[PDB]
């Protein structure tokens, strides 16, 4: 809704929320000249 | 989304789909930012030279999919719109700058494991995550190729272009609230929106917080997916006060 | 193209 989003905002109930990643978004993280 | 593939189920829980009643067909993209609004592209809502001018009355929103033309019975939730808001200054006469527009819908709408919003980013997250050749995802079932249609949606992963490639790319007044992405023809790597895409999500996700946050809004590009042009976005950190201005106002 | 939906969503 606002700033940073809502509140639980962002974090996908099939992924984030149980620690399980999708199949490409380590290509992203991986362009952010690496993430973690 | 050309050079895109098929998502996963709940990959883009925040994924809207903008849909006609008369004829019924799939009008734009759009995004869940709260349980009551949806963010699109004012192009999707007002385009004079190809009389466009939609109400909420001609208007569905469905939340919840995958599949581009099922109604998928006990996944999906169609809401009605109560108001559109179209930014003030969007432009269509000449560049369609402030693409932007917010609809609050009738009802909130019950989150599930389909559907959940996107954060919209702070200063900070747009400071740091809006840097060249970091990538971004953008999603939705547009069509496939300039000149069919995907059963299922659809997403690519695209890196953000340094202004001034995006700027030599095009004869159109790029303005501080676009930003373009795509591969150089160098790059050896293809992908793009497409027509059917106009106001979905561009997203990036945060590497602080592990939260996805919308940065873009598909708002235009010269064909889809040509070499040596790129897709132009709304710039949402840049449009975000007059975001949090109608949704405290309304 | 597209299935139909239920009529309670038109009115
Ligand atoms: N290559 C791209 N990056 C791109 C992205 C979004 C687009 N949207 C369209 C588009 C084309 C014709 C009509 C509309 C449209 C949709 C709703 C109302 C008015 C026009 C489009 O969004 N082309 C597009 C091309
Ligand atoms: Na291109």
């Amino acid at each position: 809704t606002f700033g940073s989003g809502e509140a639980d905002c962002g974090l996908r109930p099939l992924f984030e929320k149980k620690s399980l990643e999708d199949k490409t978004e380590r290509e992203l993280l991986e362009s952010y000249i690496d993430g973690r | 989304i050309v050079e895109g593939s098929d998502a996963e189920i709940g990959m883009s829980p925040w994924q809207v789909m903008l849909f006609r009643k008369s004829p019924q067909e799939l009008l734009c993209g759009a995004s869940l930012i709260s349980d009551r609004w949806v963010l699109t592209a004012a192009h999707c809502l007002l385009y004079p030279p190809w009389d466009k001018n939609f109400t909420e009355n001609d208007l569905l929103v469905r939340i919840g999919k995958h599949s581009r033309t099922r109604y998928e019975r006990n996944i999906e939730k169609i809401s009605m719109l109560e108001k559109i808001y179209i930014h003030p200054r969007y432009n269509w006469r000449e560049n369609l700058d402030r693409d932007i527009a917010l609809m609050k819908l009738k009802k909130p709408v019950a989150f599930s494991d389909y559907i959940h919003p996107v954060c919209l980013p702070d200063r900070e997250t747009a400071a740091s995550l809006l840097q060249a050749g970091y990538k971004g995802r953008v999603t939705g079932w547009g069509n496939l190729k300039e000149t069919g249609q995907p059963s299922v949606l659809q997403v690519v992963n695209l890196p953000i272009v340094e202004r001034p490639v995006c700027k030599d790319s095009t004869r159109i007044r790029i303005t501080d609230n676009m930003f373009c992405a795509g591969y150089k023809p160098d790059e050896g790597k293809r992908g793009d929106a497409c027509e059917g895409d106009s106001g979905g999500p561009f997203v990036m996700k945060s590497p602080f917080n592990n939260r996805w946050y919308q940065m873009g809004i598909v708002s235009w590009g010269e064909g889809c997916d040509r070499d040596g042009k790129y897709g132009f976005y709304t710039h949402v950190f840049r449009l975000k006060k007059w975001i949090q201005k109608v949704i405290d106002q309304f | 193209d597209f299935e139909e939906i239920p009529e309670e969503y038109l009115q």
